[PDB]
RNA sequence: AGUCGC
């Protein structure tokens, strides 16, 4: 067995099940039931070539829902699941499909207009702003831009063009890694001034363009 | 512009209450440059979403959930020209729908709403930009606006009785151009009254004046009707060119 | 200012002689971003090149955006993924009951034959539109995305309303032969119910 | 009007005369025969010219 | 009896939390599909050509059997739920929710016509001259 | 005030229908057309397109030649309400004051309102940090 | 200018390759009006069957006969186009086409160069040739054209 | 440019 096999045995046994269409709100509510083991009961009355569905709510969770029955002939519904051990089955089949009426469709509106409002409420702010005087208070400089020129001021600024063999050592160790190199990756990992990188490199080394002035260094390969 | 003969230039049936009939320039641009109707309206545009709720909840069925193969008896519904679904039952749908616009759970000067009964095609436009003028609702073949209403409308005098307050009674509609097409509209509640035999009874709405149909110039012009219809328009080129 | 109204279908009987009839819809989001999308649903007539079926007076061609050359409606239904016939046929006219109607659309079926799959669809519609690139796949994905945000935007911008587009398509092809069978008003250029 | 009203007075002809005054339908009919006069005037004088 | 006056009462129980998730599998009615005559099924997300969002391929029974598309529904619900209520041993109700709204249609088993080789070519050449010998030739 | 019952007379004549003719434009006035669009477009739409959905991030280069350590910068911008002062005038001095419509005509200036926007900063780098967030009123 | 298309009520295309059996019973007796038409090779014209019913009210106006609708579309297109037609005996009038091939060369030599479309396909562009370029008593182009006046 | 004049 493999998680790609999918499970016939609901199918198997030709299980039924119901599809009821519900509103939002009453599924809220159950939602909010959690696991009280309940939301409510259904109710079914038939007779003499008609049947009547109804629902009822649990009155503790309400601190009647007439059912229209509805047509499946058109579409072979079916029902499958995804399990969380990652297990697929199919469930059964859809033998009914419905509709919760509400009790009250007018009255109803009242809350439901209420009801849009709580969750539709974008108070498109606009209430003007009278008048405003923020157009920000001028330092001696930004506050961050200080904070650059706090950093600038630590330690990192000059550099440490003093014993060449250990730079050399440097570009040595670059050409450990690799044939060629930016020049401005050059002087990030070796910490000195361009001038200086260029003089060496004028030294003990050649240069290799490509395209567009993209040029790369190289300590003579042979 | 400049060169070209064309068909809309020349006065259209729908521009009745819509735009003034004959105050449109003299020169070349004449026809293409109209003017408002002095009752007309314009729509300022608001969002669907409110209208798409309460569908879905009467008993609209949703586009994928519903079986292809099963609704050439059923009526199409859109909403700003958008093809949101089905219903097997437009008629108490439309009245219901209408009565919630009398209501206003629904944007009167908003929401248009149109039944093409030969179609089975319900169209609801929401959209900014529609032209629309206000009109009196008929019923059971007579006004539903009793003379009650006027007396707090002399009351306005000292009280806060207004217009508004006349919509809510929901006693006049807000009608757009596409809508007007399908309701039959009574000239004047005399005619409405005399009827027996005499032509219909089956009218929906009622022109609140019909000489409403002048746009802001022509009204100036007395008597407009004893005049011939193109002398109408010099009149409102030159009443807007004296000074005064 | 006045305009023609967005979000709905109109037909209109043109001077080009070799077009029927036409079904135009003009699609933006106006609350949205403000773009365009100028949908041709085009019926071609007069010709048959040869000995082709004696009257090409039934050929339905789309326009489409950003699309340099005209396709047959087919494709795009192929492109939307719905190879079966049938399921076209359902979008088309949910009433296959008349014989006639059934026989205004063959010819188009016909045509058809050539692309079968949704991919291969995809790259009919990305070279017939795009600038050549032999990447094939790219033009599917371009392709692919075009119909998802170009195509009728006002009907939607995202996969998970891809089925809801191909309905309103198929509704602009049965309006346009309500119109061809001519049980359908031609509609006006200047009625005010089309205005904005 | 009703629909399909060939009769003479929802599709044009005007009974009353300038005298009488014009109904408010007949008004709006005149108004459409004057415009076609208004338009005509425009466009005739620049095909002519030409 | 059923047929002449019944009536009955279920409660109905919603349990806090799933132990799985539950989809609908939807079929057109035209394809008349028939469960008692498959025995075997393969159910797995075409990912290759590229995990949550891509279609579904179901395939039947062996390599030889029916394969069919699943393709997912923009949302299960979008201003309501869909629940599911099954009859339990005990006589109750159970009421599970919809998690996933899945489309599933039909493909051939072989057909394949292709554009690839000149196909649109032969369009070009097109005057309605041939249908049958083409699908020979492949 | 009305029932529906002891009336009898509901007829109405001209006189009565000027008094609603009356009442349109006692409530509405000439040009309610011009005013209801823009107060709408400032009510909603100019709201409507800052609320887009364009929130604009940006991240530098880092780690150029080479790096490890754990961080290229991020940072997100993010527009919320906006605000419209009634309409404002600034004199070389630098003191703002009310303009009044009168005086923008004699003067030749535009009568027009400043517009300031909540704008967001948010800082979510790889790792080190998060909730560092600022709002402003620009 | 009248097309053949002006006169035709309507139009059908059947198999029937069994005359002596035909599809429409009630036509049958037709049929036995013609087998000594090209008998030897009905085994050799092709079994799709053209029907056409004609307007009398046309017919009437253009003051036409059967033989001479017969003989123009014949004449029209050529030798391979099989004319019969019903008794003159009625209120309608209707014509049944089938068309000839080329007899003795159709023995599938290399792979007979027509690349095999149906021929009712060919038919069809038959019927549509003959709705559209048929012109009995259409001298010319002058449209559909024309009114009579008297003047005084 | 648009408005506008005959």
């Amino acid at each position: 067995a493999e998680r790609g096999e999918l499970d016939l045995t609901g199918a198997k046994q030709n299980t039924g099940v119901w599809l009821v269409k519900v509103p939002k709100y009453l599924s809220q509510q159950w939602a909010k039931a959690s696991g009280r083991g309940e939301v409510g009961k259904l109710r079914i009355a038939k007779t003499q070539g008609r049947t009547e569905v109804s629902f009822t709510l649990n009155e503790d969770l309400a601190n009647e829902h007439p059912f229209v029955l509805q047509s499946v002939g058109g579409q072979t519904l079916t029902v499958f699941t995804e399990s969380s051990s990652d297990k697929l089955s199919l469930e059964g089949i859809v033998v009914q499909r419905a509709e919760c009426r509400p009790a009250a469709s007018e009255n109803y509106m009242r809350l439901k207009r209420l009801q849009i409002e709580e969750s539709s409420k974008p108070v498109r702010l606009s209430q003007q702003l009278d008048k405003v005087v923020t157009t920000n208070y001028k330092p001696v400089a930004n506050h961050q831009y200080n904070i650059e020129y706090e950093r600038k001021k630590k330690e990192d600024g000059k550099r440490a063009r003093a014993d060449k063999q250990h730079v050399l050592d440097m570009l040595f160790s670059a050409f450990e890694k690799h044939q060629y190199y930016n020049l401005k990756d050059l002087v990030d990992i070796t910490k000195q001034p361009v001038v200086y990188l260029k003089e060496i490199l004028k030294e003990i080394g050649v240069q290799n363009v490509k395209g567009i002035h993209k040029n790369t260094w190289e300590l003579k390969p042979e | 512009r400049d060169g070209k003969l064309a068909k809309p230039r020349q006065l259209h049936n729908t521009l009745w209450g819509m735009v003034c009939p004959a105050e449109t320039p003299e020169g070349h641009a004449v026809g293409l440059v109209k003017n408002l109707a002095l009752m007309a309206y314009i729509s300022v545009g608001s969002q669907p979403s409110p209208i798409l709720e309460f569908l879905e909840e009467w008993s609209m069925e949703n586009l994928e959930e519903i079986s292809p193969a099963a609704i050439a008896d059923a009526t199409k519904i859109f909403v700003n020209g958008c093809w949101v679904g089905i219903h097997k039952d437009p008629e108490q749908l439309m009245n219901t729908l209408r009565k919630l616009r009398r209501q206003m759970d629904i944007i009167v000067s908003e929401v248009s709403m149109i039944r093409d009964i030969r179609e089975r095609e319900i169209r609801i436009y929401t959209d900014a930009g529609r032209i629309c003028r206000p009109l009196l609702i008929v019923e059971k073949q007579k006004l539903l606006l009793k003379k009650r209403h006027i007396d707090q409308l002399k009351e306005r005098e000292y009280n806060n009785y207004s217009w508004q307050d006349l919509v809510a009674s929901g006693v006049v509609e807000y009608i757009d151009t596409l809508e007007e097409e399908t309701v039959m509209l009574a000239m004047t509640p005399d005619d409405l009254q005399e009827k027996e035999v005499a032509y219909c009874s089956t009218y929906t709405h009622c022109e609140i004046h019909p000489s409403m149909i002048l746009g802001v110039c022509a009204s100036i012009i007395p008597f407009p009707d004893h005049n011939q219809s193109p002398r109408n328009t010099y009149q409102s080129a030159m009443g807007k060119q004296a000074m005064g | 200012q006045e305009k023609m109204a967005t979000n709905t279908v109109y037909v209109f009987a043109k001077k080009d002689s070799k077009y029927a009839y036409t079904g135009e819809c003009r699609s933006c989001l106006e609350n949205s971003s403000r773009p365009t999308s100028t949908i041709w649903v085009s019926m071609l007539a007069r010709g048959g090149q040869g000995a082709k079926k004696s009257a090409i007076g039934q050929r339905i061609v789309a326009t489409l955006p950003y699309i340099k050359q005209e396709v047959p409606i087919i494709i795009v239904f192929r492109a939307l993924g719905f190879v079966s016939d049938r399921d076209i046929l359902e979008h088309i006219i949910y009433d296959f009951e008349d014989p006639e109607m059934m026989e205004m659309v063959k010819p188009s079926l016909d045509e058809a034959f050539v692309i079968q799959e949704q991919n291969v669809a995809l790259n009919f519609i990305g070279s017939r539109g795009a600038k050549p690139g032999v990447t094939k796949e790219k033009r599917i994905k371009y392709a692919k995305e075009v119909l998802q945000k170009e195509m009728l935007p006002h009907v939607g911008v995202s996969d998970f309303c891809e089925t809801k587009k191909a309905y309103f398509l198929g509704y602009m092809v049965h309006r346009l032969l309500l119109a061809a069978l001519g049980r359908r008003e031609l509609d006006d250029r200047d009625h005010y119910g089309n205005k904005r | 009007f009703i629909k399909d009203d060939y009769g003479p007075e929802s599709r044009g002809f005007v009974e009353n005369s300038y005298l009488a005054g014009l109904t408010p339908t007949e008004f709006f009919f005149h108004a459409m025969g004057g415009r076609e006069g208004l338009i005509d005037t425009a466009v005739k004088t620049a095909e002519t010219g030409y | 009896g059923p047929s002449s006056q019944n009536v009955t009462e279920y409660v109905v129980r919603v349990p806090k939390n799933t132990t799985k998730k539950y989809n609908i599998m939807a079929f057109n009615a035209a394809d008349k599909v028939n469960f008692a005559t498959w025995n075997q099924a393969r159910l797995e997300r075409d990912l290759s050509n590229k995990p949550e969002d891509q279609p579904w391929l179901l395939r039947v029974n062996g390599k030889s059997g029916r394969k069919f598309k699943g393709i997912k529904k923009g949302g299960v619900t979008e201003n309501t739920s869909y629940y599911i209520f099954t009859q339990c041993p005990d006589g109750a109700f159970e009421a599970f929710p919809v998690h996933n709204w899945y489309n599933f249609t039909p493909l051939a088993r072989h057909r394949t016509l292709t554009a690839e080789e000149a196909e649109e070519e032969w369009e070009r050449r097109n005057k309605v001259l041939n249908h049958f010998s083409i699908m020979q030739q492949r | 005030y009305d029932e529906d019952d002891d009336e009898i007379t509901p007829d109405l004549w001209q006189e009565a229908c000027w008094i609603v003719i009356s009442s349109y434009f006692d409530e509405k006035g000439l040009v309610r057309q011009q005013l209801d669009s823009f107060d709408e477009f400032i009510q909603m739409s100019v709201q409507r397109i800052v609320e887009d959905a364009p929130p604009i991030d940006l991240q530098a280069e880092a780690q150029h030649a080479s790096g490890e350590v754990e961080e290229p910068p991020r940072y997100l911008l993010k527009f919320e309400q906006i605000y419209l002062s009634k309409p404002t005038h600034w004199e070389r001095d630098g003191a703002p004051s009310p303009m009044m419509p009168n005086e923008a005509r004699l003067r030749n200036l535009t009568y027009s309102a400043p517009l300031y926007v909540d704008i967001t900063k948010t800082v979510i780098k790889e790792g080190e940090e998060q909730l560092q967030t600022q709002h402003q009123k620009t | 200018h009248t097309t053949l298309r002006k006169v035709t009520a309507n139009t059908a295309i059947y198999y029937d390759p069994n005359p002596q059996s035909t599809v429409v019973a009630e036509d049958q007796e037709w049929v036995n009006v013609y087998y000594e038409m090209p008998d030897f090779d009905v085994a050799r014209i092709s079994p799709w069957l053209l029907r056409v019913e004609l307007d009398r009210k046309h017919m009437t106006d253009r003051k036409l006969t059967m033989e001479q609708i017969a003989e123009k579309i014949n004449a029209g297109f050529g030798d391979d186009l099989n004319c019969i037609f019903n008794d003159d005996n009625a209120e309608k009038l209707v014509l049944r086409i089938r068309i000839m091939n080329s007899d003795e060369n159709k023995m599938q030599e290399e792979e007979e160069v027509v690349d095999k479309m149906d021929d009712d396909v060919f038919l069809r562009c038959i019927e549509s040739n003959m709705l559209t370029d048929m012109t009995l008593q259409g001298i010319e182009q002058i449209s559909k054209v024309y009114m009579h006046l008297p003047q005084t």
